[PDB]
C-alpha cells in the first residue's frame, strides 16, 4: 500500500534491433580506408550472472559488412583503366616457349596508341583459361568475359589485402560477445560479456575451406542450422592449425603497353624452364585432422558411416580451392585430399597438389562484372594456416552419409567468424513503483 | 510476375540423349535454387535433383547419378537438363520448380513451370489397326479396339457421330513396345443388336487415314 | 526414407461443404510439410506451408493443421472449381511426394453394368488376341477388376483405364484389357473378368468360352 509511480534513468535493459555499425582502421596502410576512420584501443568487461540468447544465422551485421566489402572494392577499383579496346580479334599460334600447351597464349592484335592515327601491331602473353575460342578457324580467339561485361585492370600499387578491421558500435548500442567456449551457433549463453568494438576481423577470400582465421577454444566445433536436415552449408571450425605451403616457381616478365595517360600491363616472357605451380600439405596433420573431424561429426548422426568425395560440376570456384596470394589467384586441385571413408562401428610425408592460375576473375559473388589481375614478376611462395572447412552433404541412403566440400557463397565465410557478436539497443527509461509521494 | 518458361520435349527416340531448357524471367536469378521434378502416369511425383544457379553446384538422386546432368548459363539466365540413354520408363511430365530457402536451409516450393511432356518410343508415324470387338450377345454394349497407332491423337465416333448413347472413348494408353492403344465403347438395347446398324469411325490426323469399321456383323 | 501416405484416394462432397484430407508420415518430420493444389493440367499452386500457414493470395476458406505425425487439410466452403487433386509434400529431409487425392462430385451409390468382350477374329488373324472388360455407370471410384483365365489369376500383363467423371450423372466408366498372344489365347477355354465394387454385393464375374 501507499505505492506511487517513479521513474529511473540509466536503466540496464536492452532490446535487439538493426543498426548501422561503425568501423576502424590501421596506422600503416596501402594509401576511404587508408587514413580513416579512427584506430582506438578496446576494452572488455564480463557481464556476471547474465544469460542471453544468440543466433549466428539471423544476425544482421554479416550482410552489412558484406555490403561494406563490396563497396570498398568498388571504390578501390573505380579510378582504374577500362580494358575495352583490347576486345579486338586475337590471332594466336602459341609456339614460343619450350612447352606451349600449359599456357597457350604467347596472340597478336591491333591497338590504338598515343596518336589515334591507325592501330599498331602488338603481342602479349595470356592463359588459355582467360582465352575463349571463336567460331570457324581455331586460331581466332577472344577474351572470356567481353561478350558479357567490361573488364578493368587493377592498379598494382593500391592493392587491397586482409587488413584487420574492428567494428565499432554507435552510441547507445552495445555489442555482446558470448565468451563461452562450447557455443553451438545458437541458444543461450551464460558467459555474456561486452566490448566497445570487435577484434581484428580480416577480409579473407577463399573457397572450399577458410584460412588466416581465428581458432576454436576446446576441440573442433561444428555449426549448422537446425530448422531442417536439408542444409545449405555446414561450418567446421578447427581447434588446431594446419599449415599449407603454396608456390608458383617460375619468374615472369612484366611488359607495358600504352593506350592517354593509362599504361596497360601484360606478361612478356617466362624466365627459364616451365614448372607447374603446386601446394604442399603435411600428410600426418591432414589425415589426423580428418579422423578427428569425422569421429566428432558422428555425434550428430547416430549409426551411419562417413565418406568423402570432392565436389562435382560447376565453375572452377567450387571444383577447386581458389584463393589469392600476393597479386596472383590460385585454383588448387583437391581431389586427393578428400578421398577417405570411415565405418560407424608429427610431420612425416607431404601431399603435393597441382594448381592453375588465371588473370581475369569475376567478382566473388556476382557475374556481369570482371577484373583483370596484373602480372606478377618473379617466383611466389606463400605459407598459410587453415582454420576450418565449409562442407555440404549429399542425400545418400541407409547406413551411409556423405559429405563433400563446397561454399561458393562468400558470405558464409564471414559468417564463420562473426558468430560471437550481437548488437543490442539500450532502453534506459524503466519505470518503477516506490513508497514515496511527490512534494505538493 | 515470375515465369518459368520451358522448351524442348514431345517425342524422343529410344536410347538417345535429350535436352530440356528453362528460362526464368522476373526475379533475382542468383537467389533461389531450382529443383527438377517429374511425374510418370499412374505414379506419384519424384525428385531428380537440384541446382544452385549462382555457382553451378548440382545434386542428384541416388539411383540416377550416372544418367543426369544439369548446368546453366547466367547471362541468358537459362537452365539445361541433359539426360543420357533414354529408356521406356522415362515417359513423364517434367517440371522445373523454384525453391524458397533461408540463409542456411531450404524450404517449400512456390512456383511451378509450364512443364514439358516427354514421350519415349522409337516408332514411325503409323495409322491405326482397328479391331471390332464383338457386341455382347436389357442394355448391351459393343466396342472397338484401336491398336498400334502413332502419334497422338485419334478420333473415334459412332454411326458418323449419330449413335451417342453412352459413348465412352477411353484415354490413350502407351504400351510397352512404344505404341498407343485404347478401347472405345457404346451401349445400345440388347434387341437393337439384331436390328440397328453400327459404324465405328476412326480417323488419324497425323497419318491422316480414316476407316469406318464394321462392328455390326459379329452380333453373335 | 520418408513415405508420405496420403489418404484417402478419393473424397466426395457437394458444393459449399467441408472436406478433410489426411497425410500420414512414416516418421517424425517436425512441421516441414506443405500442401499443394493441382489444376487439371496446369502448374500446381502452393496452398499451405509449415502445416498451418496459408500462403499469399490463397482464398481464406482453406485451412491446415498438424497433429504430430499426421497432417490435416480442410476446405470449409468447397467450390465447383475446387473439385481437383491435392497433394502433400514434406521437406524435413530429402524430398518426397504423396499419391495425391481427387475430390469429386458426391452422388448416390451406383452399381456398374459389366460386359466382357472376346478377342476379335481380326485380332486372331493378327495374333495379338486380347480380352476386354467394361464397367459402365458406377459410383464411387473404389471399384476393382481381376482377370481369371481357366479360373487362373493373371496379373501384370493387363491394363486399366477410367473415364473422366460424367458431368451429368456423376458416374464412372472403367475399361480393362488382358493382353495376350495367339498362343497365350490357346491354353484356356474359359475366360472371366471378376468385378468387385461397394455398390455390388458380391464379386460379380462375367465369363465366356472360346469358339
Ligand atoms: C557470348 O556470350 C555468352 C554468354 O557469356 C558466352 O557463353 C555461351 O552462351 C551460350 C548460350 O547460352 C552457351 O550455349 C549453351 O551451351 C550448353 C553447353 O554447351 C557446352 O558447355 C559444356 C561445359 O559446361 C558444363 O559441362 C558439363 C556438362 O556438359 C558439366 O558437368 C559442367 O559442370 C559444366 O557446367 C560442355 O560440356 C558441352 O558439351 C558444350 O560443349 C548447351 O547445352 C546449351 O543448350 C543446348 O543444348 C542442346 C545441344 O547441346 C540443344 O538442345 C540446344 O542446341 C541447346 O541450345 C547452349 O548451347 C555456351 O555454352 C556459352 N559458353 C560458355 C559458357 O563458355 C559465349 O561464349 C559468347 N560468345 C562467344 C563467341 O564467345
Ligand atoms: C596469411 O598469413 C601469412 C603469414 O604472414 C601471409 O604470408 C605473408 O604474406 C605477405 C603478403 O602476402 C608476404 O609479404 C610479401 O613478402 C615479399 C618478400 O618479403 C615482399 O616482396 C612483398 O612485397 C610486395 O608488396 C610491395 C608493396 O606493394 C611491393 O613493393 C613488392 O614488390 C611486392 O609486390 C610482400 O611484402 C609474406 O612474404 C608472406 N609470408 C610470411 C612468412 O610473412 C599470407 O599472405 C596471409 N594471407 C593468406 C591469404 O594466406
Ligand atoms: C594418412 O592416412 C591415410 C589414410 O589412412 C594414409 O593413406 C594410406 O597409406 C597406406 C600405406 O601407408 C596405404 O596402404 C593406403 O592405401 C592409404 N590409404 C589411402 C590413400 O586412402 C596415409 O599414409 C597417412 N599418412 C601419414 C603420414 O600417416
Ligand atoms: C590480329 C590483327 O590485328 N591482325 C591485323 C590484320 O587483320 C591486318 O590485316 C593487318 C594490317 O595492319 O594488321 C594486323
Ligand atoms: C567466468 C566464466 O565462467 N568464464 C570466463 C572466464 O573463464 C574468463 O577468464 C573471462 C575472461 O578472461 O571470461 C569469462
Ligand atoms: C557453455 O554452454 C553449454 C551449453 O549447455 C554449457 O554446457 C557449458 O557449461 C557452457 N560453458 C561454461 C564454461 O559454462
Ligand atoms: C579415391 O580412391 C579410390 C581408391 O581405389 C579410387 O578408385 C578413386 O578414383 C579415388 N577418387 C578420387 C577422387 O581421388
Amino acid at each position: 500500500e501507499n505505492l506511487w509511480v517513479t521513474v529511473y534513468y540509466g536503466v540496464p535493459v536492452w532490446k535487439e534491433a538493426k543498426t548501422t555499425l561503425f568501423c576502424a582502421s590501421d596506422a600503416k596502410a596501402y594509401e576511404t580506408h587508408a587514413c580513416v576512420p579512427t584506430d582506438p584501443n578496446p576494452q572488455e568487461m564480463v557481464l556476471k550472472n547474465v544469460t542471453e540468447n544468440f543466433n549466428m544465422w539471423k544476425n544482421d551485421m554479416v550482410d552489412q559488412m558484406h555490403e561494406d566489402v563490396i563497396s570498398l572494392w568498388d571504390q578501390s577499383l573505380k579510378p582504374c583503366v577500362k580494358l575495352t579496346p583490347l576486345c579486338v580479334t586475337l590471332n594466336c599460334t602459341n609456339a614460343t616457349a619450350s612447352n606451349s600447351s600449359i599456357i597457350e597464349g604467347m596472340c597478336s592484335f591491333n591497338i590504338t596508341t598515343e596518336l589515334r592515327d591507325k592501330r599498331e601491331k602488338k603481342n602479349a602473353l595470356f592463359y588459355k583459361l582467360d582465352i575463349v575460342q571463336l567460331d570457324g578457324n581455331s586460331s581466332q580467339y577472344r577474351l572470356i568475359n567481353c561478350n558479357t561485361s567490361v573488364i578493368t585492370q587493377a592498379c598494382p600499387k593500391v592493392s587491397f589485402d586482409p587488413i584487420p578491421i574492428h567494428y565499432c558500435a554507435p552510441a547507445g548500442y552495445a555489442i555482446l560477445k558470448c565468451n563461452n567456449k562450447t557455443f553451438t551457433g545458437t541458444g543461450p549463453c551464460n558467459n555474456v560479456s561486452t566490448v566497445q568494438c570487435t577484434h581484428g576481423i580480416k577480409p579473407v577470400v577463399s573457397t572450399q575451406l577458410l584460412l588466416n582465421g581465428s581458432l576454436a577454444e576446446g576441440e573442433i566445433i561444428i555449426r549448422s542450422e537446425n530448422i531442417t536436415k536439408n542444409v545449405k552449408t555446414i561450418i567446421v571450425h578447427l581447434n588446431e592449425s594446419v599449415k599449407i605451403e603454396c608456390t608458383r616457381p617460375n619468374n615472369k616478365t612484366r611488359t607495358s603497353i600504352r593506350i592517354p595517360g593509362q599504361w596497360f600491363y601484360a606478361t612478356g616472357q617466362v624466365i627459364g624452364d616451365i614448372r607447374e605451380a603446386y601446394c604442399n600439405i603435411n600428410e600426418s596433420k591432414w589425415n589426423e585432422t580428418l579422423q578427428r573431424v569425422s569421429k566428432k561429426l558422428k555425434e550428430y548422426f547416430p549409426h551411419k558411416n562417413i565418406t568423402f568425395q570432392p565436389s562435382s560440376g560447376g565453375d572452377l570456384e567450387i571444383t577447386t580451392h581458389s584463393f589469392n596470394c600476393g597479386g596472383e589467384f590460385f585454383y588448387c586441385n583437391t581431389s586427393s585430399l578428400f578421398n577417405r571413408t570411415y565405418m560407424a562401428n608429427n610431420s612425416t610425408r607431404t601431399i603435393t597438389i597441382h594448381c592453375r592460375i588465371k588473370q581475369i576473375i569475376n567478382m566473388w559473388q556476382e557475374v556481369g562484372r570482371a577484373m583483370y589481375a596484373p602480372p606478377i614478376a618473379g617466383n611466389i611462395t606463400c605459407i598459410s594456416n587453415i582454420t576450418g572447412l565449409l562442407l555440404t552433404r549429399d542425400y545418400g541412403k541407409n547406413n551411409t552419409e556423405t559429405f563433400r566440400p563446397g561454399g561458393g557463397n562468400m558470405k558464409d565465410n564471414w559468417r564463420s567468424e562473426l558468430y560471437k557478436y550481437k548488437v543490442v539497443k539500450i532502453e534506459p527509461l524503466g519505470v518503477a513503483p516506490t513508497r514515496c509521494k511527490r512534494r505538493v | 510476375q515470375v515465369r518459368l518458361a520451358q522448351y524442348g520435349g514431345g517425342v524422343k527416340r529410344l536410347g538417345a540423349t535429350m535436352t530440356l531448357s528453362c528460362v526464368a524471367s522476373g526475379y533475382t536469378f542468383n537467389d533461389y535454387y531450382i529443383h527438377w521434378v517429374r511425374q510418370a502416369p499412374g505414379q506419384g511425383f519424384e525428385l531428380l535433383g537440384y541446382i544452385d544457379p549462382a555457382n553451378g553446384r548440382p545434386d542428384y538422386a541416388g539411383a540416377l547419378r550416372e544418367r543426369l546432368s544439369f548446368y546453366r548459363d547466367k547471362s541468358m539466365e537459362t537452365l539445361y537438363m541433359d539426360l543420357r540413354s533414354l529408356r521406356y520408363d522415362d515417359t513423364a511430365m517434367y517440371y522445373c520448380v523454384r525453391n524458397v530457402g533461408t540463409a542456411g536451409s531450404l524450404l517449400h516450393y512456390d512456383h511451378w513451370g509450364s512443364g514439358s511432356p516427354v514421350i519415349v518410343s522409337s516408332a514411325s508415324t503409323k495409322g491405326p489397326s482397328v479391331f471390332p470387338l464383338a457386341p455382347s450377345s436389357g442394355t448391351a454394349a459393343l466396342g472397338c479396339l484401336v491398336k498400334d497407332y502413332f502419334p497422338e491423337p485419334v478420333t473415334v465416333s459412332w454411326n458418323s457421330g449419330a449413335l451417342t448413347s453412352g459413348v465412352h472413348t477411353f484415354p490413350a494408353v502407351l504400351q510397352s513396345s512404344g505404341l498407343y492403344s485404347l478401347s472405345s465403347v457404346v451401349t445400345v438395347p440388347s434387341s437393337s443388336l439384331g436390328t440397328q446398324t453400327y459404324i465405328c469411325n476412326v480417323n488419324h490426323k497425323p497419318s491422316n487415314t480414316k476407316v469406318d469399321k464394321r462392328v455390326e456383323p459379329k452380333s453373335c | 526414407e520418408i513415405v508420405l501416405t496420403q489418404s484417402p484416394a478419393t473424397l466426395s462432397a457437394s458444393p459449399g461443404e467441408r472436406v478433410t484430407l489426411t497425410c500420414r508420415a512414416s516418421r517424425s518430420v517436425r512441421n516441414n510439410v506443405a500442401w499443394y493444389q493441382h489444376k487439371g493440367g496446369q502448374s500446381p499452386r502452393l496452398l499451405i506451408y509449415d502445416a498451418s500457414t496459408r500462403a499469399a493470395g490463397v482464398p481464406a476458406r482453406f485451412s491446415g493443421s498438424a497433429s504430430g505425425t499426421e497432417f490435416t487439410l480442410a476446405i470449409s466452403n468447397l467450390e465447383s472449381e475446387d473439385f481437383t487433386v491435392y497433394f502433400c509434400l514434406q521437406y524435413n529431409n530429402w524430398w518426397t511426394f504423396g499419391q495425391g487425392t481427387r475430390v469429386d462430385i458426391k452422388r448416390t451409390v451406383a452399381a456398374p453394368s459389366v460386359f466382357i468382350f472376346p478377342p476379335s477374329d481380326e485380332q486372331l488373324k493378327s495374333g495379338t488376341a486380347s480380352v476386354v472388360c467394361l464397367l459402365n455407370n458406377f459410383y464411387p471410384r473404389e471399384a476393382k477388376v481381376q482377370w481369371k483365365v481357366d479360373n487362373a489369376l493373371q496379373s501384370g500383363n493387363s491394363q486399366e483405364s477410367v473415364t473422366e467423371q460424367d458431368s451429368k450423372d456423376s458416374t464412372y466408366s472403367l475399361s480393362s484389357t488382358l493382353t495376350l498372344s495367339k498362343a497365350d489365347y490357346e491354353k484356356h477355354k474359359v475366360y472371366a473378368c471378376e468385378v468387385t465394387h461397394q455398390g455390388l454385393s458380391s464379386p460379380v464375374t462375367k465369363s465366356f468360352n472360346r469358339g
